[PDB]
């Protein structure tokens, strides 16, 4: 899953 | 935080019914950091259209979904794939919008090289888009090639908007951590008030996709790679003898780790690299039904 987005905690 | 209380938002701004009853024959093509995308078949018409699902119970910030509505309500654009409806289909939001039946950029980048044409043509492209968008106050946040889908006949669409964010003279930054690693910007990354500038720095990190496969320190751990980002001067093409000094000049624009110094994408359109865009005929051969 090295390209899935992130959206900070 | 109810998730039946977030059920009857969603259904307040979505379109009412169900479009299985129009719609046969699901079949899952892809899965995105917000759910799954499937072509679907249109009965009346045997057209093809494709389906986003995003489960409400699996979202980091359900509330980015209105994102979806937001930008299929107000923004259209040649560049930009088409959204038709969206639906509450159980404990899940589902849009139907255009398919985009050439697959995304991800897959060529991975498996062929591009040549400067084709890259020049990618990048007008998404920058006719971004400079639409930004102009508007939109910031998409995760530009790479995943975000980019194609037309059978090469034609380039940014998608996956459920991440944006609108910036406006009230609101003139945003400071939350949204995007992709390897991709982000490193004003972003340090938590800095960010703009429209953030997809510029991605767009040039999807050049770097373009020319050496992988983005920047793909070999390292993402919290690894956000980290040299920050920290470190703006990333190198490890083919730097693959890219003719028009391309070279061109990124140089993009990777700029002052975001005041970096181009817009209404300066880049006027950028010499993008005269070597081909039409998007030169696209076609590098989709995987047409190559070997």
């Amino acid at each position: 899953k090295k390209r899935y987005t992130v959206v900070g905690n | 935080v109810s998730h039946e209380q977030f059920r009857a938002a969603l259904q307040l701004v979505v379109d009412p019914g169900d479009p299985r009853s129009y719609l046969d024959n699901f079949i899952k093509i892809g899965e995105g950091s917000t759910g799954i995308v499937c072509i679907a078949t249109v009965r009346s018409s045997g057209k093809l259209v494709a389906v986003k699902k995003m489960d409400l119970r699996k979202q980091q910030r359900r509330e980015l979904l209105f994102n979806e509505v937001v930008i299929m309500r107000d923004y259209q654009h040649e560049n930009v794939v088409e959204m038709y409806n969206s639906y509450l289909v159980g404990d899940e939001l589902w849009v139907v919008m255009e398919f985009l039946e050439g697959g995304a950029l991800t897959d060529i980048v991975t498996h062929t090289r591009m040549n400067e044409e084709q890259i020049a043509a990618v990048c007008l492209a998404v920058l006719q888009a971004l400079s639409v968008l930004h102009a508007q106050g939109v910031i998409h946040r995760d530009i790479k090639s995943d975000s980019i889908l194609l037309t059978h006949d090469g034609r380039v669409k940014l998608s996956d908007f459920g991440f944006c964010a609108q910036v406006s003279k009230e609101v003139p930054r945003r400071k939350s951590l949204v995007g992709t690693p390897y991709w982000m910007a490193p004003e972003l990354i340090s938590r800095l008030p960010y703009g429209p500038e953030v997809d510029i720095w991605s767009l040039g990190i999807m050049v770097i996709e373009m020319v050496d496969g992988e983005p920047p320190y793909f070999n390292e751990p993402p919290l690894k790679a956000m980290k040299m980002i920050r920290d470190n001067l703006p990333p190198r093409l490890k083919n730097l003898h693959k890219v003719s000094p028009s391309l070279k000049g061109f990124l140089d624009r993009l990777l700029v780790r002052d975001p005041a110094q970096r181009a817009t994408a209404a300066e880049l359109l006027k950028h010499p690299f993008l005269a070597k865009a081909g039409p998007p005929a030169s696209i076609v051969p590098l989709m995987r039904q047409n190559r070997t």
